RNA sequence: GCUGCAGUUAAAAAGCUCGUAGUUGGAUCUUGUGGAGGGUUCCCCGCCCCUUGCCUCUCGGCGCCGGCCCGAAGCGUUUACUUUGAAAAAAU
């Protein structure tokens, strides 16, 4: 937003640079060109943070406008985003899908997995292409976290970030939960949040 | 292809990336420069893409060499781009 | 789109929009004209005069300093050659090719390129005769053409 | 070569409308292009336009609405004489309620609806609908 | 001198001769003579401005023009502090001729050279109106009611000399020709 | 669409896309009606009124609805400037 | 197949290039308002230079208080184009 209550604070830029979310890929595509600051001395692109923040608050403003919280289905297929989507759906009452997608869940009126969402959030356009291709049949908008080499086909609100590393992905889902819960009422601003981002990170099997 | 690009007010740097003619209004990439021989002393004015051999007067009896592009000065010190 | 070649490139020059003289200038209109006459006396074609003036002196385009183009300047004093150098250089090249052709007759690529050069010569003489620059009884014949160059 | 300047000005406008572009650049500019654009803009098929002036023929930048459906040229400039006009606007135009034929008459470059209002034939240039 | 220095200008003129005699006066003094040699003029006029000011035009005979331009700074400041509260602009007085085909019936006179065309003189006027600024770009926006709007783009050097005068350029032009002009200093020098 | 008497003789008036001004047909199962929320300008909380945007299937298929919504929002104070 | 067809694989682009006729050919050379017909700028009379328009006189009918003046003579370099008049048997 244009305001000052919605502006990025110094405590969040440290969370960003600590998770590494500013660090892009090696290849750029001509649709993500407005989100890049400059290519490093070695071949890697820096993502502009102020632009990440504005696209993240636009996604939150798109999610808050849906009345029933339970038709904002969230999807992750890679192993890094499963815990994050499960915790995001818990914190704000969406319906998560981790693992395989079982094509036809959006367009098949027999299956027991058939639902009719009203939004669609997704971790990675290039790894969860089946939900996008199916959303392209039932008038279904889409929000997506994009790496610097993400194809922006059928996505409607791309959020630029490092999409590869587990810490980055969990931090982005945590911040998306923070800002929907903030502007819906609920956990009012001028307080830190009870949950720490590490509840949202990938497990990466332990000792 | 952002589908809403602005053609009338281009970038101050992306309009110097283009060809000399494909830009909005044509402009040459060449320039004129003051050159100093360190020997005799004048102010010879030389074209950047010379393609000729230049002498000062007598003295060094060379001041530039022609190439396939910008001419190179032998040891002509202090060369200044002239302006508009 | 090359006339007699299958290539196509844009290597032309591009003179600027500010058509005024450059605020600095070591010369003035009639000093340029004398500098032109001097080089014209030594046997330089207008193109050579313009390059020499561009490379060692401040004059980027004579026409912006003196009003007239170089050939009109050379004419208003009676110094232009009898035939323009566009045709002169082509006749010189055709004579050069025909000498080699007379030396070794097993060269067929030289035959082809000579045909193309002469096509250019004819297409240019046909236009120079329309503007009354050449007499209407002018004719490119190989022998008298070798005579013309000298 | 570029035998016809208006033809490629109109085809480059029309190739960009099919693509959703907000603006086009067309070059070279010409007297007849500016008049045809003014006729097409008076009705509301295009927005404002700007002329970029080099010291040569120049370039135009046009602001495209999404209202234009097709504009085009008639390749030889045929003579049209106020009785052929009905048989012309029954081939080129998509209906009788919209779409215009542009022709040059001795009173300027105008449309057919004004040509009959001023009792003048002329030469056909093109159409837009 | 001061009574014949408006030839083909109907020399007895209150305001024109008023500018004249004072101009020729501070010319005739021995202050600075190496700058001028009592050059002719032909006309002058004071014109109003939308901003509520006064601007006087100096119609120079065109073969003089280059020699006026060689100064153009001492003369303007002197005549300005003499007529303080106004603005001073110089124009070289050129001739428009009717279209040879049809704006006036032909009688087989001559070819009507290009310099005497309407557009050529209308451009040379704008060249002379803003001399120290050396026009570097032009643009024309045709708006949604049929009227046009010209934009001139001048250097970012010689700025502080013209933008205080830049308001009166619009008035001078809209009074001479009839077009709406704007003046800009572009995005950046490129 | 009216007639000379004045009434409106039409089944319905189809909506038009907000990025390309082309109407959205009746069998375009790729067009959306994205709806974004408005905040209360002081505490940054949702309050009723919201904005709505339609995007056609074609320009959504060429990967351009992303940088089109960004422009429809920035033009309209949801983002003000300086994206 | 002018409106209006075809020539990668169904029938079909000369092996390739030059070239006279033929067909085609880049940009550029005057604009607001007073009254007036259609709106509240814009599209017959005339003003920033011209706006049928310069003239050279002459005889014929026209002003006015021997004198004063505009219409009448050339015509706007020409064409194509376009609008309008004239002149084109009936029968069908
Ligand atoms: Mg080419
Ligand atoms: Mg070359
Ligand atoms: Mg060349
Ligand atoms: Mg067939
Ligand atoms: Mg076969
Ligand atoms: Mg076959
Ligand atoms: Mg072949
Ligand atoms: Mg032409």
């Amino acid at each position: 937003g244009a305001l000052d209550v919605l502006q990025m604070k110094e405590e969040d830029v440290l969370k960003f640079l600590a998770a590494g979310t500013h660090l892009g890929g090696t290849n750029l595509d001509f649709q993500m060109e407005q989100y890049i600051y400059k290519r490093k001395s070695d071949g890697i692109y820096i993502i502009n943070l102020k632009r990440t923040w504005e696209k993240l608050l636009l996604a939150a403003r798109a999610i808050v406008a849906i009345e029933n919280p339970a038709d904002v289905s969230v999807i992750s297929s890679r192993n890094t985003g499963q815990r994050a989507v499960l915790k995001f759906a818990a914190a704000t009452g969406a319906t998560p899908i981790a693992g395989r997608f079982t094509p036809g869940t959006f367009t098949n009126q027999i299956q027991a997995a058939f639902r009719e969402p009203r939004l669609l959030v997704v971790t990675d356009p290039r790894a969860d292409h089946q939900p996008l291709t199916e959303a392209s049949y039932v008038n279904l908008p889409t929000i997506a976290l994009c790496n610097t080499d993400s194809p922006l086909r059928y996505v409607d609100i791309a959020i630029p970030c490092n999409n590869k590393g587990a810490h980055s992905v969990g931090l982005m889902w945590w911040m998306l939960a923070r800002e929907v819960l903030r502007m819906r009422g609920t956990i009012s601003r001028e307080h830190p949040w009870e949950v720490m981002p590490d509840l949202y990170f990938y497990r990466d099997p332990e000792e | 292809m952002p589908l809403a690009k602005d053609l009338l007010h281009p970038s101050p740097e992306e309009e110097k990336r283009k060809h000399k003619k494909k830009r909005l209004v044509q402009s040459p990439n060449s320039y004129f420069m003051d050159v100093k021989c360190p020997g005799c002393y004048k102010i010879t004015t030389v074209f950047s893409h010379a393609q000729t051999v230049v002498l000062c007067v007598g003295c060094s009896t060379v001041l530039c060499q022609p190439t396939g592009g910008k001419a190179r000065l032998t040891e002509g010190c202090s060369f200044r781009r002239k302006q508009h | 789109g090359r006339m007699h070649a299958p290539g196509k490139g844009l290597s032309q020059s591009a003179l600027p929009y500010r058509r005024s003289v450059p605020t600095w200038l070591k010369l003035t209109s009639d000093d340029v004209k004398e500098q032109i006459y001097k080089l014209a006396k030594k046997g330089l074609t207008p193109s050579q005069i313009g390059v020499i003036l561009r490379d060692s002196h401040g004059v980027a385009q004579v026409r912006f300093v003196t009003g007239n183009k170089i050939l009109r300047i050379l004419k208003s004093k009676g110094l232009a050659p009898d035939l323009p150098e566009d045709l002169y250089h082509l006749i010189k090249k055709a004579v050069a090719v025909r000498k080699h052709l007379e030396r070794n007759r097993k060269d067929k690529d030289a035959k082809f390129r000579l045909i193309l050069i002469e096509s250019r010569i004819h297409r240019l003489a046909r236009y120079y005769k329309t503007k009354r620059v050449l007499p209407p009884n002018w004719k490119y014949e190989s022998s008298t053409a070798s005579a013309l160059v000298a | 070569v570029r035998m016809n300047v208006l033809a490629d000005a109109l085809k480059s406008i029309n190739n960009a409308e099919k693509r959703g572009k907000r603006q086009v650049l067309i070059r070279p500019c010409s007297k007849v292009i500016v008049r045809f654009l003014t006729v097409m803009m008076k009705h509301g098929y295009i927005g404002e336009f700007e002329i970029i002036d080099d010291h040569r023929a120049g370039k135009i930048v046009v602001n495209l609405t999404g209202r234009l459906n097709k504009c085009g040229v008639i390749s030889p400039r045929f003579d049209v004489q106020l009785k052929d006009l009905e048989k012309w606007q029954n081939n080129l135009l998509p209906s009788r309620q919209f779409g215009f034929i542009v022709l040059t008459t001795s009173a300027g470059i105008m449309d057919h609806e004004e040509a009959r209002r001023k009792h003048t034939g002329g030469k056909i240039l093109g159409f837009f609908f | 001198s001061a009574k014949i220095v408006k030839p083909n200008g109907e020399k007895p003129d209150e305001f024109e001769s008023g500018i004249s005699q004072a101009l020729l006066e501070l010319e005739m003094n021995s202050d600075l003579k190496a700058q001028l040699r009592e050059l002719n003029i032909t006309a002058a006029k004071e014109i109003e401005v939308g901003g509520g000011r006064k601007a006087i035009i100096i119609f120079v005979p065109v073969p003089q023009l280059k020699s006026f331009q060689k100064i153009q700074v001492r003369l303007v400041r002197e005549l300005e502090k003499k007529f303080s509260g106004k603005h001073v602009v110089f124009i070289a007085q050129r001739r428009i001729l009717p279209k040879p085909t049809r704006k006036s019936r032909t009688k087989n006179k001559q070819k009507r050279p290009r310099s005497r065309t309407l557009t050529a003189v209308h451009d040379a006027i704008l060249e002379d109106l803003v001399f120290p600024s050396e026009i570097v770009g032009k643009r024309i926006r045709v708006k949604l009611d049929g009227s046009r709007l010209i934009k001139v783009h001048l250097d970012k050097a010689q700025q502080n000399n013209v933008e205080h005068k830049v308001e009166t350029f619009s008035g001078v032009y809209k009074k001479l020709t009839g077009k709406d002009v704007n003046f800009e200093f572009p995005e950046f020098q490129l | 669409m009216q007639n000379d008497a004045g009434e409106f003789v039409d089944l319905y008036v189809p909506r038009k896309c907000s990025a390309s001004n082309r109407i959205i047909g009746a069998k375009d199962h790729a067009s959306i009606q994205m709806n974004v929320a408005e905040v209360d300008k002081v505490t940054g909380r949702f309050n009723g009124q919201f904005k709505t945007y339609a995007i056609c299937g074609a320009i959504r298929r060429m990967g351009e609805s992303d940088d089109s919504i960004l422009r429809l929002a920035k033009a309209d104070g949801i983002v003000s400037k300086n994206f």
